[PDB]
């Protein structure tokens, strides 16, 4: 029976990706960035190259700012 | 020998077959453009669509640029016309034939060709190409010729 | 590489480069390097670590390890999140509220010694290294059955000793384990061509590395030994100085 | 009101193919942050210029006649078949591309590698990777850090003693009692003895003390002939480190020191530059100044621009204008932190960070550098939160918290 | 490295010269860090550190 529950845990485990914060503290360099910054990083580099402001570090970093929710609680 | 960009699937798609990261869900996509049956109904379909749909997993595994998925794609689709319009075993015709066609895409002059493509690439299919098909002409030839 | 117990449910997980970290069913880690150091994680997730080697080696440096031998006690469940006595007798700690607090030519550097770097105008560059960084680094060189170390005198150089390392390595992925034993076949079957779970410092007993005669690359490190400065040269420079100024 | 009137006038789905494409064929023990970063510009360029991610793409026709792929399935369906030592190659020349049939004669990997050549190690792992090249674009990427700036530095045993006593004279950054970074002033008469090592420009050295004697007659004169003389005390004040037990050497190419500077970055706070005339070199000294209770400190407080609100125009951002703002819906940035840097004699460090958001949440960071591992604590609002994470030399990654998998108390 | 001439370069250029290299080191201190908050302690390190990074354009 136990092994039956573990086959069933990992089932839901390899459904539901682990998003725990102390689990993002130990994933791999390119895993840890991808399920944190990445998406949030391409818009604001997308954002900052379409519209090209003489301030790009102050302006990425006020959309980093903006639009951390976006990305923070869709997690 | 002219060229084969977006002659058969266009931009569309092939953004379509993009959105597929699946096997099976792009052999299903593949199956919807190319207006083929089922496989499981006829043999000569399912070649085919196994023929393309490894054919872009493959392509998937290197990368290039979309001219170029057209471009391979419908000079893919005309080969093997080509090869299975006649009966009589026809290797070094249809193997003459494209690599005159390979020169209407390797080396920039239009508006018979145009540079779309590197030579590393180039020398690659020369690899591939005679390493498979022309082995398994026999194949298909028994196939889809009367 | 999984070595767990079934009594105790004791664990003991091993990684390609060698760090072993041992599990206990009451929450207790111990996480073990494979070139140096001891980090331990209590049942309260309390961090301690500790500098000194496990393996009780010959080291020609001992009074070195003693200078470098400190306890860091490391807590996020107590007031108190970062404290360490160094060999010179300073307290440091850390408090949970971000506040600081240590308790106590010719410029003395210790073990924070800084590094000196010579950039020409092609791009290359000479860095000046400490003779007892280099010395111990060699004595773990002499050490190693698979390391070679050459030396030979300067052509050119008169009185300098240039001092070369070669040690093999991996030609491919350092993570790729190999199994305790290379062949499970019964030693005659083959075609012919414990002591207890001490997880203390129990010594690795590196069996002599088979030698590999002729691996694949070759990890080099050179280094340029020059005699000594003394102070009856230095002060004859500083005589010669004095009389190009005047 | 006017015044903030004013001073406002002055699916999620992120394309990920791209990126993905360039790193999957990539073992993530080669994959680094600067090869990240590269393919996220990549990915912002092909989106931009409506750019097909490279993978799910067909190519380049044929001189010979057909398709892409199904010798992928023969170069690997090819190593099993019936006989002897001549036509597999051949037939892996002719059917293993012509691209790769540049067969070079056995450089890849038997070669002798640096022990501070990372860069060369990642190119033997990734000999066989295609139409790319993570090793080149790694160095790349790096060229663009401010480290490469001393490599090309702005031109205008008897000679090893003199390079050694010039870092012996020379005077490196200091902190104040409370730990603090003494500012380098810009002094004009004072700036003068710091560039005048009797080591290095001794003509220089010369006039300082003929600069010196003048105005001590001055002083003097006021209600071898003076033959001005140099002695032995003048070049010994000078002196500041002993580096007698410094006698190893060791040389390294451009692109060797480059990745060895990059390492000492992280270790050392300060970097102190000065240039040898001598023989036109830059001499680069990685150091950590202390106090006496072995302490440095940081301040640091920014207010950036906002749309802020006028309740919010007023409390933090009316006083910093006594730009050019931006849109965050009337939520002012104010971020203030202090740095601690605690250092042992034992050689480690103990880096604290505390950062506080005004109108947000206060996090505190401790990290112990110690044998070249790395341990830290997350602390949240001191505690709500609470996790220990540590990464080895190795690379390896832990990461344990009291409060469970979320660190959440 | 006029503020002009900036926008001008191409999305490769600007994204180099504007941002690259200090992104660099926000990324790697990151992924050695991984705080809890990895986007605010990103832009809390291009905010702190911009100085650095603006002042050689």
């Amino acid at each position: 029976d136990s092994v039956e529950r573990i086959v069933e845990n990992e089932k839901i485990n390899a459904e539901k990706s682990s998003k725990q914060k102390v689990d993002l503290q130990s994933l791999p360099t390119r895993a840890y960035l991808d399920q944190t910054v990445v998406p949030i990083l391409l818009q604001g580099l997308a954002v900052l190259a379409k519209e090209r402001p003489p301030n790009p570090i102050e302006f990425l970093a006020s959309y980093l700012l903006k639009n951390k929710a976006q990305f923070e609680d869709r997690n | 020998p002219r060229i084969c960009m977006w002659k058969y699937l266009d931009i569309h798609s092939m953004h379509r077959l993009e959105k597929a990261a699946t096997v099976e869900k792009m052999r299903e996509v593949l199956a919807e453009l190319l207006e083929l049956g089922f496989p499981e109904q006829s043999l000569r379909d399912a070649i085919i669509l196994d023929l393309f749909s490894h054919a872009l997993i493959f392509c998937r595994q290197q990368g290039f640029s979309p001219e170029q998925t057209s471009a391979a794609c419908a000079m893919l689709q005309d080969l093997h016309k080509a090869c299975v319009a006649t009966p009589l075993g026809n290797v070094e015709e249809c193997y003459r034939y494209f690599t005159s066609v390979l020169f209407c895409h390797g080396i920039r002059r239009p508006p018979f060709s145009i540079d779309l493509f590197k030579e590393e690439q180039l020398l690659a299919l020369a690899d591939y190409v005679v390493n498979t098909y022309f082995r398994h002409f026999k194949l298909y030839k028994y196939v889809f010729t009367p | 590489t999984i070595i767990t117990n079934c009594e105790d449910s004791s664990c003991c997980a091993t990684f390609g480069d060698g760090t072993s970290i041992i599990a206990k069913p009451q929450g207790s880690y111990q996480v073990l390097p494979p070139n140096t150091g001891c980090l331990y994680i209590d049942k309260d997730c309390s961090a301690t670590y500790c500098h000194e080697s496990s393996n009780n080696l010959y080291h020609p440096f001992q009074k070195r390890e003693q200078l470098r031998a400190s306890r860091y006690i490391m807590k996020h469940t107590s007031e108190v999140i970062c404290e360490v006595q160094d060999p010179e007798g300073n307290t440091f700690q850390v408090m949970a509220d971000g506040s600081v607090s240590t308790t106590l030519h010719m410029q003395i550097y210790g073990e924070h010694v800084p590094r000196f770097f010579v950039v020409y105008t092609d791009g290359s560059g000479v860095e000046l290294l400490r003779d007892s960084d280099i010395e111990e680094y060699l004595s773990l060189a002499y050490g190693e059955s698979t390391t070679v170390v050459l030396q030979e005198p300067v052509q050119e150089y008169p009185g300098a000793l240039s001092i070369t390392v070669l040690r093999p390595f991996h030609e491919a992925s350092q993570w790729i384990m190999k199994k305790e034993l290379d062949t499970i076949v019964p030693p005659n079957l083959q075609s012919r061509s414990w002591k207890g779970l001490s997880i203390g410092s129990k010594q690795l007993t590196n069996i002599p590395a088979p030698i590999l005669e002729g691996p694949k690359v070759l990890q080099m490190r050179q280094f340029i030994q020059h005699e000594v400065i003394k102070n009856e040269v230095k002060l004859k420079l500083q005589i010669s100085l004095k009389d190009y100024i005047n | 009101k006017r015044q903030h009137h004013h001073y406002l006038q002055s699916t999620t789905e992120v394309d990920m193919r791209y990126y993905n494409d360039l790193l999957n064929p990539i073992p993530e023990e080669f994959i680094s942050v600067s090869l990240i970063l590269h393919c996220m510009v990549e990915q912002v360029v092909a989106t931009e210029e409506d750019l097909i991610p490279p993978s799910l793409v067909e190519p380049a026709p044929r001189a010979d006649g057909l398709d892409y792929r199904i010798a992928a399935h023969i170069v690997s369906i090819l190593p099993s078949l019936c006989l002897s030592e001549k036509e597999k190659k051949n037939l892996r020349e002719i059917f293993l591309t012509e691209g790769e049939s540049e067969s070079k004669a056995l450089p890849k990997g038997p070669l002798l590698l640096n022990y501070h050549d990372a860069h060369a190690h990642k190119k033997y792992a990734l000999k066989d990777q295609k139409n790319f090249d993570p090793v080149q674009v790694e160095q790349e990427m790096q060229s663009k850090l401010p480290l490469w700036e001393f490599l090309q530095f702005p031109l205008p045993e008897v000679e090893r003693a003199f390079k050694v006593f010039t870092f012996e004279s020379l005077k490196l950054s200091e902190v104040d009692e409370e730990g603090r970074l003494k500012p380098t002033e810009t002094t004009s008469d004072t700036d003068v003895e710091n560039f005048n090592i009797p080591w290095d420009n001794p003509a220089r050295f010369a006039k300082l003390i003929r600069q010196r004697y003048i105005h001590r007659m001055s002083m003097q004169k006021a209600p071898k002939k003076m033959v001005v003389e140099a002695d032995i005390e003048d070049i010994k004040k000078t002196q500041q480190r002993s580096l007698m037990d410094w006698s190893f050497t060791e040389y390294f190419q451009p692109k060797v020191l480059l990745q060895v500077l990059q390492e000492a970055h992280q270790q050392y706070r300060c970097v102190d530059s000065y240039y040898h005339t001598q023989d036109n070199s830059l001499l680069l000294v990685f150091h950590n100044p202390m106090n006496l209770q072995r302490l440095q400190c940081e301040h640091w407080n920014i207010a950036l621009h906002s749309n802020v609100g006028f309740r919010n125009y007023l409390e933090l951002v009316a006083k910093s204008i006594e730009f050019r703002g931006y849109n965050m819906g009337d939520i002012p940035i104010q971020i203030s932190g202090t740095n601690y840097y605690l250092y042992p004699s034992d050689g480690g460090q103990i880096e604290v960070e505390k950062t506080r958001f005004e109108r947000g949440s206060t996090f505190i960071k401790v990290k112990v550098k110690k044998d070249k591992h790395n341990f830290i604590i997350h602390l949240k609002d001191p505690s709500k939160f609470g996790s220990f994470s540590a990464t080895l030399e190795n690379g390896i990654c832990l990461s344990i918290s009291y409060y469970g998998s979320n660190g959440m108390a």
